[PDB]
């Protein structure tokens, strides 16, 4: 996660995508439903 | 046209708009911007297209489907935004550099705004900085969201809507809880107050057992639209994809 | 005086070594990172980031504290 | 009966000893410091601001 | 812990101290703001500056 | 009290079709799952057809493509559309309300799949002859 | 650039739901106990608990 | 603007400072001499504890960390049911119960956490004596998030 | 589809003894929460039926004490302990599992 | 919105009479770490607001 090649496929449109970004989720605390998580950013821009 | 949580409407506080933002592309180099909301652009009441008029998500316990005009929303990140084009779900513009991105319509004086923090940067192409294109110059290779509304930048895919509750439907008096549906809509209900119960009133109907109003739910079925995959509602039971729209605006 | 709701940063990651830590701290804005050892001396140091990076921190028997952003205080005893 | 020791200044660890009396059944002792708050004796000079 | 003062549950009875070693994060003078606490050598009362 | 009262039966042709009502009272109508059973003289009962509060219907093999169950819980009724009539169709048939429309575990808690009928109405007479 | 898609999120809130698996790109899933989640109404759940 | 860092980072031995009062809570320094007057109720005549006719110690994998990284057992021969209280008698190792139930005959499984990498002390069990010996590894892990329970 | 079998189809009985009326099942029928879905009913002459016995061993209200079930698996048991002559009438065991319903063929108790 | 320095501003049809001071307002944010927003999402500690 956070480096180059954090996400990959054989081609854009191959839908056997593996990626690992070090995405958690975490337990939701405000009252009103929604998603919280964390994650790293896309190594693929800190690459650029 | 759903409805979600947008982090910033108005005033200072998350809150439920028809426009929020959940996601924004800044890669063309011309500086255009694609934005999603879950609102709709160019069609009118029944989805057809119309593309002086917009339809969107209403403020009441019937929650039909309301609409306006183009002329009164208005995009802005650190100052006014031109809008370019818009398409059923999307919108795009030129927007100055800035931190954040604003999407604001102004029903008269009903505003109703989402921001979404983004830092949009002014970029360029070539190896020298500069403002604007030049009048004379080299002619490079390079990269922008094409303007007309046809294009496809790919697709995204809806699904049926799932439960959406309210309590105006449900109400409480002398320690029993009844149900209110709209007028000839059949609106199914449900819930355990002891054991569990469910069924569809199309008129104002008693529960037994119950004691709190808290204790049910009820809502209309609302099968004939699909929504998008946003992370603010709670899905249908079966999440199959039913639907694929194109994302407009390709990067050419 | 009221509430307010204040952002918790990314959870670093420990890589790890003889007698210390190797923290890898993602944040997007500048978060405050502040630590301290835990013997007589303190040796505390606070500072802000942006960006991506790593910092490497000793760890003594006696132990090392550090205070990520708004996440609340971890402590730490070398072997 | 009385006995004696020395334990460390350390919150929230179980320190462990045996009590043997001459000739009574040896018994447990164990202790915690649950909590310790070090508090001086302070006097107001004035405020700014 | 001072050596001098017990500590008292019902049956037991125990005394504590004096400290080892002598600690006091604090210096001499100090200033609160907000919860939050400096070891500033703040001007003496009357010696505004 | 909860109560089932049917009606609509009587002399008919092989061939023709009747509509049959059960109008329901005492209880959440909109709540449970009703049941048409039938009993032809002599003969044990014979369970012909389901409706659940979600308007999902199921038969019995026997009255596939001539029977359809219907309901509005507005005015709390049941009703049985019955058409092809031929001789056998001869029977008292009752309205049904179970004691029970599912239960719940873990995983949720579940529809029609029932334990026991604790309503039955006093029935309604349909008889088939030339 | 990866998009993080997260998709519509789900109750079943008072019985029991697990995390089963995908074939997804990264995919993570979780479960929570009481949540007692509020959207427009101010609450989509009977059993708070 | 230069107010620099408040105490709440600054101050040493890891304790945590609170306001109305002032003060340090949780510091870990030093030692408490400490001295208790034991009522004599809590004491039981030893004619009542179950004398073990005997004991073996035997020393499982043990490691020298801030954890109970280490374990043995100890097989025991005595004469009645009851409560025996264990301890060890070293000042570099120390278990992880204090009295365990006791049979006629049978074995027990102990916890202790040492810093030592020889473990070469003495356990008590009902006041007896056994030396348990063995040697301790370095701990595979360069941390535990606990601090440790030996000097 | 379950077949649902009553055993004796005829039950002669005398008033103060007890009697039985024995059920068997094609297939099991306990449900993932573990309650089996067997009930006993009685039926009068010109009356619909009415329950006696849900979830094997669990008793209807107002249903007299002398009435009992028993049973498992697929074998199961209708026990009256002293009958009455209020008792005669047909007895039927049915099911609700599976789809479609099932019942069995039904018993008649008289008085002989 | 931050800025060097504030101005009030009557706009009696085209009377315009207006009056600007120097103040250097900072976007200033509470808690360990900058942000644009209070997120939606996050710990609630204390502060200290004008009352509206």
């Amino acid at each position: 996660p956070g480096a180059f090649g954090d996400i990959q496929a054989s081609s854009l449109d191959a839908t056997d995508i593996v990626a690992r970004t070090d995405i958690r989720l975490l337990k939701p605390s405000v009252k009103n439903i929604h998603v919280p998580y964390t994650q790293a950013v896309s190594g693929y821009e800190m690459w650029k | 046209p759903y409805l979600g949580f947008c982090p910033y409407c108005r005033h200072s506080a998350p809150c439920f708009s028809p426009i929020k933002i959940e996601n924004v592309w800044d890669e063309s180099d011309d500086g255009s911007i694609r934005i999603q909301v879950s609102a709709q652009f160019g069609y009118n009441q029944a989805g057809t297209a119309d593309v002086t008029k917009f339809r969107y998500m209403s403020f009441d316990h019937d929650h039909d489907i309301k609409e306006d005009s183009m002329d009164k929303i208005a995009i802005s990140t650190s100052g006014p935004c031109r809008r370019l084009g818009h398409k059923g779900y999307f919108l795009l513009a030129q927007c100055p550099p800035g931190d954040s991105v604003t999407v604001s319509i102004t029903s008269g004086a009903s505003e109703n705004s989402c921001t979404v923090e983004k830092k949009i940067r002014r970029k360029f192409v070539g190896r020298e900085e500069y403002l604007f294109p030049p009048v004379h110059g080299k002619l490079v290779k390079c990269h922008v969201y094409d303007h007309l509304k046809e294009t496809s930048a790919g697709y995204i895919t809806m699904h049926r809507p799932g439960p959406h509750a309210y309590k105006s439907y449900l109400e409480e008096a002398s320690g029993e809880v009844y149900i209110k549906p709209p007028s000839g809509k059949n609106v199914t209900y449900e819930c355990k107050c002891g054991d569990y119960s469910t069924g569809i009133v199309s008129t104002r109907t008693k529960m037994n057992g119950c004691t709190k109003a808290k204790q049910c739910i009820a809502y209309k079925s609302d099968q004939t639209k699909w929504v998008f995959n946003s992370p603010d509602l709670i899905r249908h039971t079966d999440h199959s994809v039913q639907g694929k729209l194109h994302i407009p605006f390709r990067l050419t | 005086p009221t509430v307010c709701p204040v952002p918790l940063a990314h959870t670093p990651t420990v890589t790890k070594w003889f007698k210390g830590i190797t923290l890898h701290l993602t944040a997007t804005r500048p978060t405050l990172l502040t630590t301290r050892k835990l013997g007589l001396r303190a040796d505390a140091t606070a500072e802000w980031i942006t960006g991506t990076t790593s910092r490497n921190f000793s760890v003594g028997r006696e132990g090392l504290e550090y205070v990520w952003g708004n996440h609340e205080p971890v402590r730490v005893w070398a072997q | 009966f009385e006995h004696a020791t020395t334990v460390p200044n350390v919150p929230g660890i179980p320190y462990k000893a045996l009590v043997e009396r001459a000739g009574y059944a040896p018994l447990n002792l164990e202790i915690t410091v649950v909590s310790s708050e070090l508090t001086p004796s302070t006097n107001k000079e004035y405020v700014t601001c | 812990v001072n050596g001098v003062t017990p500590g008292s549950s019902r049956d037991l009875k125990v005394i504590a101290g004096p400290i080892s070693a002598a600690f006091s994060p604090f210096d001499h003078k100090v200033v609160i703001r907000k919860g939050l606490v400096y070891n500033y050598d703040f001007p003496e009362y009357g010696a505004m500056k | 009290e909860v109560q089932l009262v049917e009606s609509g039966g009587g002399l008919a042709k092989p061939g023709g079709s009747l509509r049959l009502s059960c109008a329901a009272s005492g209880f959440t109508f909109s709540s449970y799952a009703m049941h048409w059973v039938r009993q032809a003289p002599g003969k044990g009962l014979e369970w012909v057809s389901v409706i659940s509060s979600h308007y999902s219907t199921y038969y019995a093999d026997s009255v596939k493509g001539r029977f359809t169950i219907s309901r509005d819980n507005s005015k709390n009724t049941v009703s049985l559309q019955v058409n092809s009539l031929r001789a056998e169709d001869t029977a008292v048939y009752y309205c049904a309300k179970v004691g029970r429309s599912g239960y719940c575990t873990a995983s949720g808690c579940n529809a029609l799949l029932f334990d026991w009928f604790d309503v039955w109405g006093p029935g309604v007479l349909v008889t088939v002859s030339s | 650039r990866f998009h993080t898609v997260i998709p519509s999120p789900q109750v079943k809130c008072c019985g029991s739901l697990e995390c089963k698996a995908s074939s997804k790109a990264d995919y993570t899933c979780r479960v929570f106990g009481g949540v007692y989640p509020f959207m427009w109404g101010g609450a989509q759940c009977f059993c708070d608990s | 603007n230069n107010s620099g860092r408040p105490l709440q980072e600054t101050a040493p031995f890891g304790c945590k400072i609170e306001v109305e009062p002032l003060r340090a809570s949780n510091c870990a320094y030093g030692h408490i001499p400490i001295s208790i007057d034991i009522p004599d109720a809590a004491f039981v005549r030893s004619s009542e504890s179950p004398t073990i006719l005997e004991v073996s110690c035997t020393v499982a994998d043990c490691i020298y960390s801030a954890d109970f990284g280490g374990s043995l057992t100890l097989q025991y021969k005595a004469d009645r049911e009851g409560h025996c209280p264990v301890h060890s008698h070293s000042t570099t190792a120390v278990l992880k119960e204090a009295t365990t139930h006791v049979t006629a005959v049978g074995s027990i499984t102990l916890h202790f956490s040492t810093s030592s990498p020889q473990a070469n002390f003495i356990v008590s069990l009902c006041g007896k004596k056994t030396t348990c010996n063995a040697e301790c590894k370095p701990p595979a892990d360069h941390i535990i998030g606990e601090p440790h329970k030996v000097d | 589809d379950v077949v649902m079998t009553q055993s004796p189809l005829s039950l002669p009985v005398t008033p103060g003894q007890p009697a039985s009326i024995s059920c068997r099942s094609s297939q099991s029928l306990v449900h993932s929460n573990g309650n089996t879905s067997l009930s006993w009913y009685q039926q009068k002459a010109g009356h619909p039926p009415r329950l006696l016995i849900y979830q094997v061993s669990n008793r209807y209200s107002g249903v007299p004490d002398r009435f009992s079930g028993t049973g498992a698996g697929t074998d199961f048991t209708l026990t009256i302990s002293r009958v009455e002559t209020e008792d005669v009438g047909v007895y039927y065991c049915g099911q609700g599992a599976h789809l479609p319903p099932a019942f069995g063929q039904g018993t008649k108790v008289e008085i002989k």
